[PDB]
């Protein structure tokens, strides 16, 4: 969804301009529905610091706008089982993000209205850049131990040599004391096995013939193990590929295999042990980073509005959404309305690109006032 | 004024370190590095180690280890510290501790 | 329908046999896995020696190194497609030429930046690649001068076509050498489109997909190196190839592009280019998106088989059997440099 | 010294092995390469360090930004070349600190 903010510059008096942005507008038409923004009353400060607040809350607009929903991103991304009705997921407050959005107002408790727009702006964008590193550092991490889950994915993945062989194979089959006799595994397509109830008793000179005994039964594939002589090994895996299988030792894995599986198991219990704690911090925190992008909102139309309209202070803005396909009859009123209360003599027509310099235009203009909120 | 970077080795590593950006070419349009090419011998690999080591702003040297055990007759005569030979590895032959230029001061490295 | 099944073979019949000859041989997916597990250069020409390459490696020194291996299997490769060009007749010859011409257009780009720089052309001619390789004698004794090097190639060149892209020797010392190479490559690939169009028939309707492709995959990857450079975007427009299913406004978005996510934004329109963005993760330890325009060009070129009577299974042989070379060359160097955690990455063909 | 040996033993082999990448992607570049010398972009200031009353002299790693091999992955290259001149960066920290 989309919000609007509009000026309303005073017009002598605050009723005379929001009673009839609001009840003459709507009863005109139902072209949006209206509210009040609830400006706060900071203190205002120099004009030259008033401009230099124009750069800043310029800029930090767009940087909280990704940062917020940067905490968005990685919200859906870590709740992605159940990122369905994702407006609840992370709305800051109330029970939808238009009834937040409709009631906002100006927050002491967080930070004073007492201090400059210089201070305040300042540890805003204290907590919005603490923001984007925590974000960095938990769900970097969060994403570490899901690729963690994914390599884990591929050791239980594909052919049983790039598997971890691990418990599928037979333990009861295997030689022990082997300081004389070794046992070998290098078998594995179907195709070739049309004789090997004899292949596992003749493949090499001496092979035995029982304990060769085939470990895992896949529609493509056997794999059998073979028992042979300390010096007689390599007869054996030359003759594998004579036979035309392909290696795929075990070594004799068992404790190694005891302690990946309680690996596997510590990183299957991580996944529900940190997965809570980070959904309930961003869900937290998702409330104060929206708050602190409202807050920059806020002073970015107050400072445009003193600069617009200098003082006194005569700006309660409005809060509008536009209905269906309303934008344009609503815009060409709205226009037609504003015409003289902001003057029609410069701009809007047409404009150039002022590439050239310290900053350059990057937003539409109007006869008021104007920005917005992409919820 | 400042220093450069030379460097003697195999046609990979000098591909490599020029990617870096260590390679130019100088006034009289002599680069400062040198591939070992097969058709490249002891006597012209030596001649351009003792240039690297005259010329003044040449600075830090990187040799492969093969190609300094093949150098290791001047590098036994350099004895000044500024012109810094790094003897390093390579996908030709490895890097090994043993007999280097500079830990040859070196007696209590086990 | 150009019903060549009924003259084809008058022609081209011989060596249509012969060049799928020479495909059976490309290692298998099987064969790929034993080179794998060598523990040493060695090891890899005996479990090498059992394929089509035989003993191809035996007659080197002991001390084997990867870039003699990789020097054999592109003398071996160079060596069977010159036997094929020299039993071919004018159109499959002319388009064998068309092939070597891509080889060409880099041997140029050494000699002129040689020449530039101002050293012996003699130097540089042990360097080119032996498919392209310049036996116009025109080309030698150039006496390190731009426009002698320039006027040899005009007058006697294939790329003298591909060269009026340019206008003058001028254009040599001004425009940087990777900007030529790309020009008289999209030259060429777009003269080899309209030359594989015109030959019609199956030619066309196997061949035209893998130029296609070719053309996007230029365009594409040249847009997402271009970003850190000073490469304007007026001039990489002018790098893209036309033949391309991009061509129309793909290619205008793409110029327009500023970020890779913009690039994948164009990309995304296209279901054959969105699955290779999709796959392509480009973060460390996995595929790149050249990793995969690689392995979508060797489905492309082994696609070039399924279709009898035409020119393009040479150009799908000889792309084939260039990738096997680097695939051997990429599994020798993770021997070499006990690497083994990555030698999965060569590219499996048939 | 030895610490630092230690990790150019490993330092070296990863970019050993992202060169080997980056020619399975790219082609052969080490002749453009070898060719497109220009100017060094990577240059050193003699710095001085001090114990005692002994003058120690140690290198300031600088960069002029004169990359000529700039475009040089343009059409194949790309993000593996890049990875290789990141490595070799990496690596060539390290031998100016050794040094």
């Amino acid at each position: 969804t989309e919000f609007w903010l509009i000026s309303a510059p005073g017009e002598k008096t605050c009723q005379q301009t929001w009673e009839k942005l609001h009840a003459a507008t709507t009863k005109n038409n139902n072209l949006a529905v209206s509210s009040k923004f609830n400006i706060p009353d900071l203190k205002v400060g120099t004009l030259d610091v008033l401009v230099g607040l124009s750069d800043e809350l310029a800029k930090l607009d767009a940087f909280v706008e990704g940062v917020v929903k940067k905490v968005a991103q990685y919200m859906a991304d870590v709740l992605e089982d159940s990122k369905d009705k994702v407006q609840e997921n992370l709305l800051a407050s109330g029970v939808d993000l238009v009834t937040y959005i409709t009631r906002f107002q100006w927050d002491m408790a967080k930070y004073p209205i007492k201090q400059s727009l210089k201070n305040i702006s300042e540890i805003i964008a204290k907590g919005v850049t603490q923001i984007d590193n925590d974000l960095k550092s938990r769900a970097s991490a969060y994403n570490n131990l899901k690729g963690n889950l994914q390599n884990l994915e591929r050791k239980n993945a594909g052919s049983l040599l790039t598997r971890s062989l691990a418990e599928i194979v037979k333990k009861d089959d295997f030689v022990l004391d082997s300081e004389y006799l070794v046992t070998l595994l290098v078998v594995v397509p179907k195709l070739n096995h049309n004789d090997w109830i004899k292949q596992y008793e003749t493949l090499a000179e001496m092979v035995v013939p029982r304990s060769s005994n085939v470990l895992s039964e896949d529609q493509d594939s056997y794999l059998c193990n073979v028992t042979l002589f300390k010096k007689a090994v390599d007869d054996f895996r030359h003759k594998a590929r004579e036979n035309k299988f392909i290696v795929r030792d075990f070594q004799y894995n068992e404790e190694e295999m005891r302690a990946d599986k309680e690996e596997m198991n510590r990183l299957s219990t991580d996944k529900k042990k940190q997965f809570g704690p980070l959904v309930r911090w961003l869900k937290v925190n998702f409330s104060e980073a929206f708050i602190a992008w409202i807050h920059i909102k806020a002073l970015r139309v107050f400072v445009e509005s003193v600069l617009r309209y200098g003082l006194p202070v005569n700006f309660q803005a409005m809060l509008l959404q536009p209905n269906k396909k309303s934008v344009k009859k609503l815009r060409e009123v709205l226009h037609e309305l504003y015409k003289h209360l902001d003057s029609s003599a410069a701009a809007i027509i047409d404009a150039p690109m002022d590439i050239p310099g310290l900053n350059l235009s990057q937003q539409e203009y109007y006869p008021y006032v104007y920005y917005k909120i992409d919820c | 004024r400042g220093k450069l970077i030379a460097v003697i080795g195999d046609e990979d590593t000098v591909t490599g370190f020029l990617l870096g950006g260590i390679g130019e070419l100088n006034k009289n349009r002599h680069p400062n590095f040198l591939v070992v090419e097969k058709d490249t011998t002891i006597n012209e690999i030596e001649d351009t180690f003792r240039q690297f080591l005259n010329r003044d702003d040449i600075g830090i040297i990187l040799i492969n280890q093969y190609i300094a055990e093949m150098v290791r007759h001047a590098l036994d005569a350099h004895q000044r510290s500024i012109p810094a030979v790094l003897e390093i590895p390579s996908k030709e032959h490895p890097y090994d501790a043993a007999k280097d230029s500079i830990l040859r001061r070196a007696k209590g490295m086990f | 329908s150009f019903f060549p099944e009924l003259y084809f073979n008058v022609d081209n019949g011989y060596l249509e046999g012969l060049v799928r000859g020479l495909k059976a041989g490309v290692l298998s997916q099987a064969d790929y896995l034993n080179l794998v597990q060598c523990e040493t250069l060695e090891d890899l020409k005996l479990h090498l020696q059992s394929t089509d390459y035989g003993n191809f490696l035996a007659n080197e020194a002991s001390p084997l190194t990867v870039s003699v291996i990789d020097d054999k299997l592109k003398e071996k490769m160079v060596v069977e497609f010159r036997h094929m060009r020299n039993h071919a007749y004018e159109p499959l010859a002319s388009f064998l030429d068309f092939i070597t011409y891509s080889y060409m257009i880099d041997n140029v780009i050494l000699l002129i930046t040689g020449t530039l720089h101002q050293r012996s052309i003699a130097e540089l001619v042990p360097k080119c690649h032996p498919l392209g390789s310049f036996e116009q004698m025109e080309a030698v004794n150039i006496a390190q001068t731009p426009a002698e090097l320039y006027n040899a190639i005009l007058v006697d060149t294939p790329l003298a076509a591909f060269f009026q892209d340019c206008i003058s020797e001028q254009d040599l010392d001004e425009m940087n050498i990777e900007i030529i190479r790309n020009t008289l490559y999209k030259a060429y690939l777009e003269s080899f489109y309209k030359f594989c169009t015109l030959l019609g028939g199956t030619t066309a309707d196997a061949m035209c997909p893998i130029l296609e492709f070719e053309a996007d995959r230029r365009a594409f990857i040249i847009t997402i190196n271009s970003f850190g450079t000073e490469l304007s975007k007026e001039d990489r427009a002018k790098l893209f190839p036309h033949c391309g299913r991009l061509y129309p406004e793909g290619l205008a978005q793409l110029a327009r592009a500023d970020d890779y996510e913009q690039v994948k934004n164009v990309a995304d329109y296209y279901p054959e280019y969105k699955l290779l963005f999709e796959g392509a993760g480009s973060n460390p330890g996995d595929k790149t998106l050249e990793d995969r325009f690689f392995e979508h060009e060797v489905k492309l070129n082994k696609l070039a088989f399924l279709n009898q009577f035409h020119f393009g299974v040479f150009y799908a042989f000889v792309k084939l059997k260039e990738q096997e070379c680097r695939n051997i060359v990429w599994i020798a160097e993770c021997i070499a440099q006990r690497h083994r955690a990555k030698i999965d990455n060569y590219i499996p063909i048939f | 010294i030895i610490e630092t040996k230690m990790l150019m033993g490993e330092v070296m082999r990863e970019a050993a092995f992202s060169l080997a990448e980056a020619k399975f992607t790219a082609g052969d570049f080490s002749t453009t390469v070898i060719q497109n010398v220009n100017k060094a972009q990577v240059k050193i200031r003699a710095k001085k360090d001090n114990v005692a009353g002994v003058t120690l002299p140690v290198f300031e790693h600088y960069h002029e930004g004169t990359d000529s091999y700039e475009l040089t992955g343009l059409a194949r290259g790309g993000e593996q070349l890049a990875k290789l001149k990141r490595n070799y960066a990496k690596a060539v920290e390290l031998l100016v600190e050794l040094a």
